[PDB]
């Protein structure tokens, strides 16, 4: 149940309002959103599966 | 006419998406000239051609400028009328826009 | 759509060439070539490469 020990954290991290390699382009914010990873949403509700 | 170009401090953190364009290694200077670490860009969209077809397009589409056929063009000048097509534009002495 | 008139109203037109030609938010592909730095649209190359 760990977060470090989680599978979905390289992504997760990398999709993130504190991540800037998102910023650089406008059509790679949606791209990790479609992907069920949101980054508006916070960590602990990222990389839970809902339901 | 078809496309927009912007090419043009020192030494700044760009990011790994975009590639600082420079005219040495690109084989568009020799090496006895002094280095040239430039940021080109270009644009169909914003091109004369392109940029008068793309902007009725979009604006034409949008519920605010469109109603039920009338498309309010906030760029054209008050008493100026033309038929809703991307088409070449020829203003005719009679005061009607001539569109292809 | 059928006939276009015009408004006469610079601010307004100035705030459509923004939204839709300078900075759209769901702009053209823009690819990187040999010769092409990368950058999607003008709000983007003025906003990380300034010079």
């Amino acid at each position: 149940e760990d977060v470090r020990k989680n599978r979905l954290k390289p992504l997760a991290t990398y999709c993130s309002v504190h991540n800037p390699e998102i910023s650089f382009k406008v059509t790679n914010e949606m791209q990790c959103r479609e992907n069920s990873i949101d980054p508006t949403k916070p960590l602990a509700e990222r990389m839970k599966i809902e339901n | 006419g078809a496309s927009a170009q912007i090419v043009f401090q020192e030494g700044t953190v760009l990011p790994s998406s975009v590639r600082a364009v420079n005219l040495q290694r690109e084989r568009l200077l020799p090496e006895r000239y002094p280095s040239a670490d430039v940021v080109s860009v270009s644009f169909m969209q914003l091109g004369m051609a392109s940029s008068a077809g793309l902007f009725l397009k979009e604006l034409c589409s949008n519920d605010e400028f469109l109603q039920g056929g009338i498309c309010s063009n906030p760029c054209l000048f008050k008493g100026f009328q033309q038929s809703c097509s991307a088409g070449e534009v020829e203003v005719r002495p009679d005061g009607s826009a001539s569109v292809n | 759509c059928s006939i276009i008139e015009g408004t006469g109203n610079f601010d307004k037109c100035v705030s459509q060439v923004e939204s839709i030609l300078v900075a759209p938010k769901l702009p053209l592909p823009a690819n990187i070539e040999a010769a092409s730095s990368g950058f999607e649209s003008v709000d983007q190359v003025f906003r990380f490469a300034s010079s």
